[PDB]
């Protein structure tokens, strides 16, 4: 993919060249000098753009054309076997839940809540993970 | 182990706020904790036998 | 809204609080910004963004749902800080500095509204 | 003709007040001006060219026209440069703060009152020279002398001189206060510890032209009675605010102070509030 | 013992007018639905609650419950001193303590 | 949150005004809170420009400044946050300030080209196009009270009053309420097979469009004046009594304004002409309107050839690729 | 498991409390959860008596008559359902919850009944962890007394024939 | 330098008067009056942080207190100026005392705190809940004087023990059996929270339930 790669180069030169100005003017002109809390933010935003856009950079420097980077191409192009996507599933709003009662033992001050909340929520994570492994009962 | 925990811990009440025993607080759980788990552990080699051979 | 403007007009407090409007304007600033907009902005893509590009569904199908179960969720706890005694939350929308610390405002509705 | 495109801004008491008032009836009618014509162009290619006629093909599929964008993309630049450069000249004006002024005052905020405190008179006439700080402090805030203190059931006034410089010191002791006095077309936050945290507390007022009472407010989130902080302003002669304050440092409330020179001794723009 | 402000909040049901002795008041202390102590005195609302369930009785309207399955007031004991100035009993109380059943109160 | 609520429920000592604790929350938070405000703008934008060509009859105008103009304002919006916070005094103003009239360009440029979308087509006004024109007017109302406010020496006197609420109301208000609902006139047959009323359409978007208008243009005029946002009393002697009385008013015809909304939506999901074809709004774009007006589940029987952005189109009308690749740099 | 949570959880600690005397309480006045049902209805029902020629018939009357009516109702169910379905065959072979809606729904009715009598009568302990008022857990025991069991026999009834489709 | 409560009444001139008045006389809209009382409510009420209160409603809360570095003892002094109150106890050297004060008959205190303290509270000192909103907090984290002041003060909707009906010594016991009864061990396994059979039902069916379902699983098969 080369439009991705391009588009998030131009995001991280434009953060970047942001908060080197901003460093540099607030360093000066300034009531107390630099003034260290903007500008973290904007050197990790840059960061942020720069990881994802090198992924995008080798992944696509490492692969050849495909039929939706390409013009000039056909329906019968893309015929074959996409991968696997998930039919009807019930853990989802198990996890929210879980999720939801230690959010809540977490804003009215209760240990015992956030124990259980932390386990359950372990629980229907590992539920979700290995819905689509378990084998078949040995009896 | 719960045969010698039984024999050999303090078990006598010595609370008070001078000498904070401690030891004394752990007499009833290492029952608890010897003798489930032993019969646990008996129960478990069970039914795995069942299950496997 | 509709509670916050009957209040507004004729001076004098007819049938509201302080206290009371605080939250009641609070309340309105939070529902309508965070479990209102920013929710809907995924309903219309989750409605009509694999039928532009022309696929068959969303990359992960799981994680759809669990974002949605996650919105509703959160809103119901935020907003259930009116059954307690003291109310919702008082502060502004914004939460300014040192007007949401323990000290000021200690109810049991800030901690909901965080969480 | 201009207090209706001044759109209710109070005319000033202060001169940096009425440049303020000048880039703001400046800024709102070039604000208007641009609004006419794209309404105009909007009204225009809804009313005339909602025509699907009697007859129609289709009407054309036209879709760049790259010197128009250009000519559009260019002329805003241009449009805010104007303003942007105004705006830049205006602000440094209204933050001077020459270094040698002519009343200081002490403004203390709490939670739900005010607390004025007359640190030093120094009349550029030598005509008046006085020093009310104070050793008081046994750590930011500041103790003086004449404190005049708000309570629930009076609102704190505050007296100041005509035609003279005016410095005012903001400090909070809880939380984040407001200071607004909407005839200085102007307003500063009133911060717990404002060295701390890199803001300046103070500003400062050329002179005061116009006398008479003003209201101020709270612009901020204060908490409960946040609604009820207000306090007033009293402009008086110098020689009145002289004999003012003479008489105050003789042990006498504000109330009794303010009638000793034949002035309204309570506040006459604003009354305490019942619904407290 | 009633604050001196109020002390004209109280109502003094219709038989007991002269059951207390000055801010004295001195109420029964054994619930009239199942019998449990109701000692919850809240000193500034005037009101008792009972643990077990949860009534309320409002000790300024004599002992009236204003909350819960409680359904008759709390029995009140006449009070006065003696000569020494000790406190005593004026009497009895002018009806059965404690729960309800077949015959009367 | 997490510092906030550690601070709460520990006495973390992480926002003490001793420390840097009051200026750090509020850079945190307005990081934070304007690229909110972007993130529920613009999928609007997206929405009418996607509704403009439909109605019109015509290609969207500019279609790569149209891109270019979202990723500019994208960039310019993370590095803004400051505007928020003009009258503390401890901020940076011209570096600020500056870059919020540069951030109102990109803006302009997007509702140049919708003009442009509109000019010279066949106007026909059902319900989207009309809540779509009305987000229009309502939004260019709000941006510019915006970059009004946007100056530093103007702000010292209009900030923390209801010029405030008046602005980001409007702006708010025209771009959510106006283009979901726009968005919900445009896709209920494309997701339900049914048409939803129009008569009940045009009383439901006059009623809106009157109350909204009547409720929020009298509030510039009450907070220039002095009378700040956040109070809930006033005293007689103070002005500014009728505005609110006209203010309430207004707001009570927008809550009267929901009835024909959700009796056309409860009515029309059951009864309701049904949908038997494709697109039932002629001349659309998308490649959403070549599929069966219920889709099936995985959306899709069959595929069309691809070859501009507007594929459905060239498949229902295969005699005017000659004529959309000829005139189209006209302009 | 039992050995193990009688020797790690703590239940009953009788010397924390006190000697039984008529004239001191606390607030925690909680049976094991197999009577909380009997409490929680003899704290939500309201206080209905009848004062009639020389005699009384207090509050708690009714408590008896509904602890009496449901030790009747449970043992004479199948009877019941016999007469009402009409069908009096030999079965050996069970059924699975999904196939019979009616009985299920029920069955879910009875349970949220059973657990908002539970719940109702641990009122103190709620409102003191959980910052609710206490007129207010009274009120909405009271309320969902009536409206949570038609409710969830609804939900129910749907649900199965979901699951049977 | 006891001639001093400059400060003080430099410290309630500018967080108190918007609620209780300038010369302490009670706004009558918000605060009471402040006369009668004495160095020892201001004591418990600024101390366990329940002092300067914002909106104020069926309960002020307790939170973290504003004032330390000896103005409790300014605001304290200036106070009881204006009366006749309480006063807060002192040891020889000054200080507020603690440790002398437990007293050392626990039985004596037992009994009483189970009398007069534990309707509202618990067996224990745990929480109660009372009508309307309020509640009886937790007695873990008050210290020694703040028991004492607390029941000599007699703070919102809880009742006032004077030194006539509940005497010195009643008192140092009671806060003996207080101090005594948080503090201690549980000698059987971890308590579920100091209530009675709630927790225990909860963790019977959150635990043994649960195990016993899940071994129930794995041996039988599912058909
Ligand atoms: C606050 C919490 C309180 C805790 C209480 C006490 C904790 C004790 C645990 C509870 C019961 C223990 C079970 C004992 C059996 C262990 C022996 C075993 O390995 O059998 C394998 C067993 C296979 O059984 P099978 O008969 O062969 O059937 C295989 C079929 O494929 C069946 O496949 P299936 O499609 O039908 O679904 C499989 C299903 C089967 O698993 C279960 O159903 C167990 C839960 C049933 C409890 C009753 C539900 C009540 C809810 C209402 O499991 C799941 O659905 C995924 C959930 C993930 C479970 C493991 C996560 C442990 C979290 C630790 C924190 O799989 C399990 O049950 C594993 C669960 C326990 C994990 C191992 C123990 C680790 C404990 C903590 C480690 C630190
Ligand atoms: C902070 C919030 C944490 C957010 C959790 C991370 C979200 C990651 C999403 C990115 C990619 C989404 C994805 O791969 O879909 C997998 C799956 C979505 O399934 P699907 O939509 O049907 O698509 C299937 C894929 O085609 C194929 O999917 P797959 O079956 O091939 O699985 C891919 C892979 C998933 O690949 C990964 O993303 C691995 C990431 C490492 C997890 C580290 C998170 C720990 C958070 C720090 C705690 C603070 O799964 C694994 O290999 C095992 C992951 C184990 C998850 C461990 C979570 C433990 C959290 C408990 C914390 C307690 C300790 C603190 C006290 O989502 C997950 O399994 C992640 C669990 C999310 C639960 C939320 C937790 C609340
Ligand atoms: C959903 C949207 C939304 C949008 C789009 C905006 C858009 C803008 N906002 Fe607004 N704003 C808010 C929501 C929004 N805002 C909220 C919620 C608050 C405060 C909330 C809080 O404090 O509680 C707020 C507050 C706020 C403030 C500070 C108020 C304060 O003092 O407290 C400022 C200015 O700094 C500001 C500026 C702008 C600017 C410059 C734009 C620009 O994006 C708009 C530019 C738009 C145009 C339409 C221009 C039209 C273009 C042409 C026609 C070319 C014209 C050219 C010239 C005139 C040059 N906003
Ligand atoms: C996306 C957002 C959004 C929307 C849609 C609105 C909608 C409205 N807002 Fe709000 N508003 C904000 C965002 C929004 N607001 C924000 C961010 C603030 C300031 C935040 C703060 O200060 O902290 C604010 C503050 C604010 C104030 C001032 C608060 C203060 O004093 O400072 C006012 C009133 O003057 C107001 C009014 C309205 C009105 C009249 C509407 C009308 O649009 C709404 C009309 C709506 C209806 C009436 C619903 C219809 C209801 C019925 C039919 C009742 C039926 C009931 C049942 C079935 C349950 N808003
Ligand atoms: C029920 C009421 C309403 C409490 C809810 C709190 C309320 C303020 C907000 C809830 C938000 C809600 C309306 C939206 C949905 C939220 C979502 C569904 C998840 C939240 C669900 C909650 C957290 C489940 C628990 C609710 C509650 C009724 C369960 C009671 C459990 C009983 C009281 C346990 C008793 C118990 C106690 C009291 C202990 O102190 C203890 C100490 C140590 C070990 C064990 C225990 C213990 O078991
Ligand atoms: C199913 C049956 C009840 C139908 C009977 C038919 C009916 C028509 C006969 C008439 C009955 C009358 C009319 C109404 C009945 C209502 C009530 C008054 C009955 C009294 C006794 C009654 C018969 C007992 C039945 C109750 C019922 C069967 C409980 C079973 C619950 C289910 C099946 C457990 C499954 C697994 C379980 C959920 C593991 C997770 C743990 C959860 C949290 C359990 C919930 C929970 C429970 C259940 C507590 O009891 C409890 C007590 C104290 C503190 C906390 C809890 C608690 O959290
Ligand atoms: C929010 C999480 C913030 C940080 C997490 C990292 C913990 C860092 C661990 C280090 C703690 C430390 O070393 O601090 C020693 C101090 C001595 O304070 P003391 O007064 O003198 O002692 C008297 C004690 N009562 O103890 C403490 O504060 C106790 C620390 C509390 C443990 C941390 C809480 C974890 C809860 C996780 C939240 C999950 C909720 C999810 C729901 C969405
Ligand atoms: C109006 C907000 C408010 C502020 C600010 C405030 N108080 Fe209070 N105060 C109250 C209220 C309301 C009560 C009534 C007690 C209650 O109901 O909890 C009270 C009660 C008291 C009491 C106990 C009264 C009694 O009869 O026992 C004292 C002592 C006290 N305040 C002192 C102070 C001190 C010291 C300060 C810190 C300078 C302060 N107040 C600030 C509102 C306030
Ligand atoms: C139900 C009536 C009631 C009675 C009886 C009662 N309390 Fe209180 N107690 C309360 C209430 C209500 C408060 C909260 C007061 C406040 O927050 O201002 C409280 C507060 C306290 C506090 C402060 C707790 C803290 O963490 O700051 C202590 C200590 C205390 N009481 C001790 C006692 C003692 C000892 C007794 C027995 C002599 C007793 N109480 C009897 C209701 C009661
Ligand atoms: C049907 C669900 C209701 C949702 C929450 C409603 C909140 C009602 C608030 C009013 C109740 C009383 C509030 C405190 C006392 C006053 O004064
Ligand atoms: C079954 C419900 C019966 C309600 C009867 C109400 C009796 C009120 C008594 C009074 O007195
Ligand atoms: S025993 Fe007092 S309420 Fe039932
Ligand atoms: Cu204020
Ligand atoms: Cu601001």
């Amino acid at each position: 993919m080369h439009i991705e790669a391009r588009l998030f180069e131009i995001l991280t030169a434009f953060f970047a060249l942001a908060a080197v100005v901003y460093a540099v003017l607030t360093a000066m002109f300034a009531t107390g000098g630099v003034e260290w809390a903007g500008t973290t933010a904007l050197v990790l935003t840059t960061g942020l753009t720069l990881i994802t856009g090198t992924f995008f950079r080798f992944v696509a420097r490492r692969l050849d054309t495909r039929p939706e980077d390409y013009e000039d191409a056909e329906i019968s192009d893309g015929a074959g076997e996409l991968g696997f996507f998930a039919p009807h599933s019930w853990w989802p709003i198990l996890i929210s839940l879980s999720f939801s009662t230690a959010a809540v033992g977490a804003a009215l001050w209760l240990p015992w809540l956030i124990a259980a909340g932390v386990a359950f929520v372990i629980t229907s994570v590992c539920g979700l993970v290995f819905e689509y492994y378990w084998g078949p009962e040995k009896h | 182990a719960l045969l010698l925990i039984f024999l050999f811990w303090p078990w006598e009440f010595k609370a008070a706020d001078g000498e904070s025993d401690f030891i004394y607080s752990l007499t009833t759980p290492l029952y608890g904790l010897t003798f489930g788990l032993s019969i646990l552990s008996i129960a478990i080699g069970a039914v795995l036998y069942q299950k496997r051979f | 809204a509709l509670f916050m403007r009957t209040e507004l007009a004729m001076p004098g407090l007819q049938f509201l609080s302080n206290e009371q409007f605080n939250q009641l304007f609070t309340m309105h600033g939070t529902v309508m910004l965070l479990f209102y907009a920013t929710p809907i902005v995924f309903g219309f893509a989750n409605l009509v963004l694999p039928l532009q590009i022309g696929a068959p569904d969303v990359a992960f199908p799981r994680l759809n749902a669990l974002s949605f179960w996650l919105f509703l969720f959160g809103a119901l706890i935020a907003i259930a800080g009116f059954i307690t005694p003291g109310g919702a939350a008082d502060f502004g929308w914004t939460a300014y500095s040192p007007l949401t610390d323990a000290i000021h405002s200690p109810g049991a509705g800030g901690d909901l509204w965080i969480m | 003709w201009s207090d209706a495109l001044a759109l209710g801004w109070p005319t000033g008491i202060t001169p940096e007040a009425k440049l303020n008032r000048e880039l703001w009836i400046g800024s709102v009618i070039a604000s208007f001006a641009v609004g006419a014509i794209v309404w105009g162009l909007i009204f225009w290619t809804s009313a005339f060219h909602r025509k699907k006629a009697t007859d129609t093909e289709l009407p054309r599929q036209f879709g760049y026209n790259m010197p128009l964008e250009l000519t559009l993309t260019v002329i805003p630049f241009l449009i805010i440069s104007v303003l942007f450069y105004f705006t830049v000249v205006v602000q440094e004006r209204m933050m001077h703060k020459d270094p040698n002024p002519e009343v200081v005052i002490d403004v203390t905020a709490f939670q739900w009152n005010w607390k004025f405190g007359y640190q030093k008179i120094a009349f550029a006439d030598g005509s008046f020279d006085y020093d009310g700080a104070d050793p008081e402090r046994k750590t930011y805030l500041n103790f003086d002398k004449i404190e005049t203190l708000g309570t629930s059931s009076e609102i704190p006034v505050l007296v100041l001189p005509a035609g003279k410089r005016i410095e005012f010191v903001l400090n909070s002791a809880d939380v984040i206060h407001g200071f607004w006095v909407p005839e200085f077309l102007f307003k500063r936050d009133v911060l717990p510890e404002p060295k701390a945290n890199n803001s300046d507390n103070v500003f400062q007022v050329s002179e005061i032209q116009q006398t008479g009472a003003f209201v101020g407010r709270c612009t901020e989130m204060c908490g409960t009675f946040h609604a009820m902080m207000n306090f007033e302003v009293r402009v008086v002669e110098p020689n009145d605010f002289k004999a003012y304050i003479d008489q105050r440092n003789a042990g006498k409330t504000n109330a009794e102070a303010l009638a000793a020179i034949n002035q309204p001794p309570l506040a006459i723009t604003t009354e305490p509030f019942e619904s407290r | 013992r009633i604050k001196p402000s109020d002390l004209g909040r109280v109502v003094k049901r219709k038989g007991q007018e002269s059951f207390n002795f000055g801010e004295f008041f001195a109420f029964t202390k054994v619930c009239s639905h199942l019998g449990c102590p109701s000692s919850l005195y809240e000193q500034q609302s005037y009101r008792i609650l009972c643990p077990c369930h949860q009534s309320q009785f409002d000790a300024l309207h004599f002992a009236k419950p204003i909350f819960g399955p409680a359904a008759r007031a709390l029995a009140q004991l006449p009070i006065t001193i003696d000569t020494d100035g000790y406190l005593v009993a004026n009497g009895d109380f002018v009806e059965p303590v404690g729960p309800a059943f077949w015959e009367r109160t | 949150l997490f510092g906030l609520a550690a601070d709460r429920h520990l006495g973390a000592h992480i926002y003490d005004p001793a420390n840097g604790g009051v200026l750090l929350w509020q850079h945190l938070f307005w990081f934070f809170g304007h690229p909110e405000v972007y993130i529920i703008a613009l999928p609007f934008f997206g929405i009418v420009s996607e509704i403009f060509p439909v109605f019109s009859r015509k290609p969207i105008f500019g279609y790569t400044t149209l891109i270019y103009a979202t990723l500019a304002i994208a960039a310019l919006s993370v590095a803004v946050w400051a505007h928020h916070m003009y009258a503390t005094g401890a901020v940076l103003l011209p570096f600020f300030s500056f870059m919020t009239f540069l951030i109102a360009v990109p803006t302009g440029i997007k509702f140049f080209n919708w003009i442009g979308t509109m000019w010279k087509g066949q106007l026909t006004f059902e319900t989207p196009m009309l809540f779509s024109v009305g987000f229009l007017i309502t939004f260019l109302l709000g941006g510019l009270s915006g970059v009004l406010l946007a100056s530093p020496p103007l702000d010292f006197h209009v900030t923390d009053s209801y010029f405030v609420i008046a602005h980001f109301h409007y702006v708010l208000f025209g771009t959510i309420v106006f283009a979901t609902y726009a968005g919900i006139y445009f896709w209920f047959p494309k997701m339900t097979g049914r048409l939803l009323d129009e008569r009940l359409g045009k009383l439901h978007f006059w009623l809106t469009f009157i109350g909204f208008h009547t409720t929020f243009l009298v509030q510039h005029w009450l907070g220039d004046e002095g009378m700040p946002r956040r109070y809930a009393d006033y005293l007689p002697t103070d002005g500014f009594t009728t505005l609110n009385v006209i203010s309430t008013v207004g707001a009570f015809i927008l809550g009267v304004s929901m009835l024909p909304f959700v009796w056309n939506v409860f009515k029309s999901w059951r009864y309701g002409e049904p949908v038997t074809v494709d697109d039932p709004w002629g001349y659309g774009n998308s490649l959403e309107w070549a599929t069966s007006c219920p889709p099936p589940r995985h959306n899709f029987t069959e595929l069309p050839r691809i070859r501009s952005e507007r594929p459905a189109f060239e498949l229902h009308y295969p005699h005017m690729v000659e004529r959309m690749r000829a005139e189209a740099h006209v302009g | 498991v039992l050995g193990l949570m009688g020797g790690l959880l703590q239940i009953n600690p009788i010397w924390n409390l006190g000697p039984y005397k008529p004239s001191q309480v606390s607030a925690g006045s909680q049976p094991d959860f197999y009577m909380m049902w009997t409490e929680g209805l003899a704290r939500i029902w309201p206080p209905w008596e009848f004062y009639f020629w020389h005699h009384t018939i207090p509050a708690p009357v009714w408590v008896a008559v509904i602890m009496g009516l449901v030790f009747v109702l449970l043992p004479a169910y199948p009877f019941l359902e016999k007469r009402f379905t009409g069908d009096y065959a030999h079965h050996n072979l069970l059924q699975r919850p999904r196939d019979v809606p009616v009985r299920t729904a029920i069955g879910a009715m009875a349970i949220a009944f059973y657990m908002v009598l539970t719940l109702a009568a641990m009122n103190d302990i709620i409102a003191l962890k959980f910052h609710i008022s206490l007129n207010a857990t009274t009120w909405i025991g009271r309320i969902g007394m009536v409206i949570l069991p038609p409710f969830v026999y609804f939900i129910t009834y749907r649900w199965c024939i979901g699951l049977q489709r | 330098s006891s001639a001093l409560l400059r400060t003080g009444k430099q410290l309630f001139d500018t967080s108190c008067v918007s609620c209780h008045g300038a010369n302490l006389q009670g706004v009558p809209d918000h605060g009471p009056s402040l006369i009668g009382v004495g160095e020892a409510a201001v004591y418990f009420q600024v101390s366990t942080g329940r002092m300067p209160a914002m909106r104020g409603e069926a309960q002020a809360p307790r939170k973290d207190p504003i004032f330390d570095e000896a103005q409790i003892d300014a605001i304290g002094a200036y106070v009881q100026a204006n009366g006749g109150g309480p006063t807060v106890v002192r040891n020889p050297d000054g200080s507020i005392a603690t440790q002398s004060l437990r007293g050392n008959d626990l039985g004596r205190g037992g009994d009483l705190f189970r009398l007069n303290c534990a309707s509202c509270h618990n067996f224990t000192g745990k929480g109660g809940a009372l009508s309307s909103g309020k509640y009886a907090p937790d007695l873990a984290p008050a210290n020694e004087q703040q028991i004492l002041t607390a029941m000599l003060t007699g703070p919102q909707n809880m009742p006032k023990f004077s030194n006539r009906q509940l005497s010195f010594e009643a008192k140092k016991d009671i806060i003996a059996y207080v101090k005594v009864a948080t503090e201690a061990r549980q000698p059987g396994g971890y308590l579920l929270g100091g209530f009675g059979p709630a927790p225990e039902g909860m963790a019977m069916w959150i635990i043994g339930m649960v195990a016993a379902i899940g071994l129930a699983l794995w041996i039988g098969a599912r058909s």
